[PDB]
């Protein structure tokens, strides 16, 4: 009484595992996935296999790639469009192959980070006058949008009552939950995350009217920081 | 396992009629395959994934369904459609098939042509006598064939075999074989098979005299 | 064209194992899985298992203790082996090609099937006797006392098919099978046209041609 996943159904679960390993999602549905892989890929898609697929798609892979991140039978049509819609049916991310990027667009967070010491500073920071070196903001009044460019992604940015789109050279995706901005994590002899990313806040709706950012305001050399809050809505 | 129950077991239809056969699954499945099988041949893919006709399948066929209930419909039946149709699910391991719906074609009554065959001299030399009565190309399938040896009705020493329905004219054929030892065969003179069938206005007897 | 052909032993003893081969052409086993399906006499179809293009297997859990499958890509052959054989393993065995679509799998090409009888009885070849014809005449061949099923019967090397009726075999009280094959022909042709039945019982390696003529 084992369920049989069709080609399409299993691909969604295959992507769902990748999204969980990337840490963009916290849950996964893998019922029937292993048989789907043995049948349609001719291999065991265990954790080592998936880690190699992720490493290759985002970093080491070169040439055309297929829908299952490999570089009659399915998955023999290798793309050159630069991205895959990693789409589980429960969540989705538009993810760009490392070959489509002008070099490496990631940072190795396994290396010891330059430690940042606490320092007194305003609990509120204005969106129009950000002194924090980890964040840069652009307001587009014409289209009622705010873009926050996060330049030190290792410093957590927590969203409160926000509905945003994350743009990066790694993946683009939407976030509708409170808490620290989730970022793709790629294992390649260590943990890697995007080197920068953009938070896009649309204010042309009402649901961002209370959107607020909480982060460490990093200032300079020796690095210093203090808790601050940036109201967007 | 998913149990597939096909109903009815036998569909009898005249040419031109619309017929529907049902495949009920013990639990819901996402699609249903159908296969056609004629006697002596392998199952032939007929409908893929509930409603997609396999290449070469006539447009008079269609499939439909969902969940626990699927069907195959023939909009206007034709003689060549006589066959057994199996459903099959691919949603759960193990893959399972229904036991089949046998479509039987009706036609106007056709009387059998009756032939009788004495034992061959070669078989007699080896000690056994087989007498064969042949009923050829008849409908309906029901028929009574009794053996008379010297006008004595025989019991328990004959066996019948019936062909499957003909795909072109929807008829059947039947053999009845009387088996006797050489000595018993040589004890009597008149060997007759008497045939009763709906297409005959009275029973027809074919006979021969041994050695004559 | 895509083709599949099963080959196996027509008779196997209950103590032995059953080995059957599926030889394919018109496609590569590196790209297509192969299923085995069986059909006991007068009974419905039962899926046995599959060997996928990549070599991994999946068996019916009701018989995975006794069934195994393998393949030889270079020979275009897939193999079935079944052990601990029981009488109810008597069936026609088919291989069928696996097909993958986005929203379903299918079994899109089937072999002709190979017959397997599981019994401790010995093979026996048939005796072939003429059923002599005596506007339409009937003649035939009696194919008697053989084991196991099946026999193939043709007429005139398979050139004569119109009017042929080869009857399902009957099980005699001796445990041996018997059938007749008959054909109707124009009586005007009986003096000039020749009619020969060709009988093949592979389990006993019996091949017989018997000319049937009026007495
Ligand atoms: C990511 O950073 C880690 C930590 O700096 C690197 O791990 C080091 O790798 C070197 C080279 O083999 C070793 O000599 C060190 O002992 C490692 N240190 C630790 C703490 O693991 C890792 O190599 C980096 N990955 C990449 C791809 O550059
Ligand atoms: C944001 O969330 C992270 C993770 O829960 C936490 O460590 C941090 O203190 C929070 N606040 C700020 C200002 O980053
Ligand atoms: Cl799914
Ligand atoms: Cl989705
Ligand atoms: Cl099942
Ligand atoms: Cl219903
Ligand atoms: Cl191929
Ligand atoms: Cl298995
Ligand atoms: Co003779």
């Amino acid at each position: 009484m084992e369920i049989i996943l069709t080609l399409s159904q299993g691909l969604k679960k295959y992507y769902g595992k990748i999204l969980r390993l990337l840490q963009l999602t916290l849950e996964e549905d893998t019922e029937g996935l292993l048989e789907w892989c043995k049948r349609n890929l001719g291999l065991d898609c265990d954790d080592t296999f998936f880690q190699k697929r992720i490493e290759e798609f985002f970093i080491t892979g070169e040439g055309h790639f297929n829908e299952v991140l490999q570089f009659a039978e399915p998955f023999k049509s290798y793309f050159a469009k630069g991205f895959l819609s990693i789409d589980s049916g429960y969540y989705s991310a538009k993810c760009y192959s490392g070959t489509s990027n002008s070099g490496l667009q990631l940072i190795n967070i396994t290396r010891h980070s330059t430690r940042i010491v606490d320092t007194p500073g305003p609990k509120i920071t204005n969106l129009k006058t950000i002194n924090c070196i980890n964040l840069k903001a652009s307001i587009f009044k014409e289209h009622r949008e705010v873009e926050i460019n996060v330049l030190l992604p290792q410093v957590a940015v927590n969203l409160s009552n926000c509905h945003v789109v994350i743009k990066s050279h790694v993946c683009d995706y939407s976030l509708d939950i409170d808490g620290a901005v989730r970022l793709p994590h790629i294992y390649h002899e260590g943990v890697f995350i995007p080197g920068t990313y953009k938070i896009v806040i649309d204010k042309k709706n009402k649901l961002n009217d209370r959107c607020t950012l909480f982060t460490d305001c990093v200032i300079k050399s020796v690095l210093r920081q203090y808790k601050t809050e940036i109201r967007i809505g | 396992q998913i149990v597939l129950s096909q109903s009815p077991a036998i569909l009898s239809a005249s040419p031109g009629e619309k017929v529907t056969m049902t495949c009920w699954a013990s639990s819901g499945v996402s699609y249903m395959h159908w296969y056609q099988q004629k006697p002596g041949s392998s199952p032939k893919p007929w409908i893929f994934a509930t409603s997609n006709l396999a290449s070469g399948v006539p447009a008079r066929f269609s499939g439909s369904g969902s969940g626990t209930s699927y069907s195959l419909t023939i909009s206007r039946v034709e003689a060549e459609d006589a066959a057994t149709y199996y459903c099959q699910q691919w949603s759960f391991n193990p893959l399972t098939f229904g036991a089949g719906t046998k479509l039987e074609l009706k036609r106007t009554v056709a009387a059998p042509s009756v032939f009788i065959f004495p034992p061959s001299d070669e078989q007699l030399k080896s000690g056994t006598a087989s007498v064969v009565c042949l009923l050829n190309n008849f409908y309906p399938r029901e028929a009574k064939v009794q053996w008379k040896v010297d006008n004595a009705l025989q019991s328990g020493n004959s066996q019948e075999s019936v062909t499957e329905q003909d795909s072109k004219d929807s008829t059947y054929s039947l053999s009845s074989t009387l088996t006797l030892s050489k000595a018993d065969y040589e004890k009597h003179k008149v060997y007759a098979c008497e045939v009763t069938h709906q297409g005959l206005s009275s029973p027809v007897t074919k006979s021969f005299n041994r050695g004559e | 064209q895509v083709q599949l052909k099963e080959s196996g032993p027509g008779l196997v003893a209950p103590s032995q194992s059953l080995s059957i081969t599926c030889t394919v052409s018109g496609f590569s086993l590196t790209n297509y899985g192969i299923h085995w399906v069986r059909q006991p006499p007068g009974k419905g179809l039962e899926w046995l298992g599959v060997i996928w293009a990549g070599g991994y297997t999946k068996y019916n859990s009701a018989l995975m203790s006794r069934l195994s499958m393998s393949k030889d890509n270079s020979k275009s052959q897939v193999f079935l082996k079944m052990n601990s054989l029981q009488t109810d393993d008597t069936a026609m065995y088919y291989c069928a090609r696996d097909e993958v679509r986005r929203d379903y799998y299918a079994m899109d090409y089937w072999g002709q099937g190979t017959s397997v009888t599981v019994s401790s009885a010995s093979t026996k070849g048939p005796s072939v006797f003429p059923l002599a014809p005596s506007g339409t005449a009937a003649l035939g061949c009696l194919v008697k006392d053989y084991f196991p099923e099946p026999v193939t019967v043709s007429w005139n090397s398979g050139a004569l098919t119109s009017g042929v009726h080869t009857f399902p075999a009957v099980l005699q009280s001796s445990g041996l099978y018997s059938l007749s094959s008959v054909v109707t022909v124009p009586s005007s042709s009986l003096g000039t046209q020749t009619y020969i039945c060709n009988v093949n019982h592979k389990p006993s390696n019996t091949k017989v041609d018997k000319k049937v003529e009026p007495k």
